[PDB]
RNA sequence: GGGAACAAAGCGAAGACACCC
């Protein structure tokens, strides 16, 4: 998506990860 | 949302709060698009079978909020509204068939911290990630519960709710009710046999549902919050309008009005 | 083959699979 759409300033902006995202990550594997 | 958890600072920096004016009430959810459009549910502005039908001047939108109740000073924005639009296709009458509308700000909001707008999804985005299987997340300050006691606990949460569910097989989805599953829809929700649980509910209406691309690291809104029968019921699901099927309308609106 | 099809009526771990050129 065009411009900075979707990258959070606390988290992707600043390399960070929310303590669940990993979950939805995992799916894509399982 | 049922079963969810606090969500986290920042978490969801494209969270819209739907407010009304008079009396002063929380209405629904909606999701930040741009500097100066917001995303929801039409039910949430019109629907006639409980008398509700919202104009620009009857509400408020609140960006960039963390507590269901606390004024925010200073972190959160609250905009009016330019004009609504609704989807002309919205099916109030039947099944919520097209659950869609935008709302234009009447100035554009400064991004921050806790203010970031979402991406929609293109094609390809919307062809890879929107399957059976693959979780997604549902955020909002909707009810905790489809029914309760208030005087053993409120309804209601103190803070943003977040909870992420499973993308269902469209057939399984039709299965699990009488009421017809349009194309322009789609659920998500755990099975019986799964374990895990969690669902939107009242008042999570026009939140998105949103999921991160292991590609390029973006989130993309998929589906906003519509529709269920009752909230988090086994062998039942909550139903989203499928964001990437009315994508065209929502260009339209967006072109022609700037 | 392309456009259009405000994903309209329809048709599975769903994938544009009557109008115009
Ligand atoms: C307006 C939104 O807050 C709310 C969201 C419900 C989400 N529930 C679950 N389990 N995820 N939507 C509604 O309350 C809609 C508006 C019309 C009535 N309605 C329902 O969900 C009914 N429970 C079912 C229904 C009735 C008519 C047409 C479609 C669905
Ligand atoms: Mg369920
Ligand atoms: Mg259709």
């Amino acid at each position: 998506g065009e411009a900075d759409c979707g990258l959070r300033p606390l988290f992707e902006k600043k390399s960070l990860e929310d303590k669940t995202e990993r979950e939805l990550l995992e799916s894509y594997i399982d | 949302i049922v079963e969810g958890s606090d969500a986290e600072i920042g978490m969801s920096p494209w969270q819209v709060m739907l407010f009304r004016k008079s009396p002063q009430e929380l209405l629904c959810g909606a999701s930040l698009i741009s500097d100066r459009w917001v995303l929801t549910a039409a039910h949430c502005l019109l629907y006639p079978p409980w008398d509700k039908n919202f104009t620009e001047n009857d509400l408020l939108v609140r960006i960039g909020k963390h507590s269901r109740t606390r004024y925010e000073r200073n972190i959160e924005k609250i905009s009016m509204l330019e004009k609504i639009y609704i989807h002309p296709r919205y099916n109030w009458r039947e099944n919520l068939d097209r659950d869609i509308a935008l709302m234009k700000l009447k100035k554009p909001v400064a991004f921050s911290d806790y203010i970031h707008p979402v991406c929609l999804p293109d094609r390809e985005t919307a062809a890879s990630l929107l399957q059976a299987g693959y979780k997604g997340r549902v955020t909002g300050w909707g009810n905790l519960k489809e029914t309760w006691t208030a005087n053993v606990g409120k309804g209601q949460p103190s803070v943003l709710q977040v909870v992420n569910l499973p993308i269902v097989e469209r057939p399984v989805c039709k299965d699990s009710t009488r009421i017809r599953i349009t194309d322009n829809m789609f659920c998500a929700g755990y099975k019986p046999d799964e374990g895990k649980r969690g669902d939107a509910c009242e008042g999570d209406s026009g939140g998105p549902f949103v999921m991160k691309s292991p590609f390029n690291n973006r989130w993309y809104q998929m589906g906003i919050v519509s529709w269920g029968e009752g909230c988090d019921r086994d062998g039942k699901y909550g139903f989203y309008t499928h964001v990437f099927r009315l994508k065209k309308w929502i260009q339209k609106v967006i072109d022609q009005f700037g």
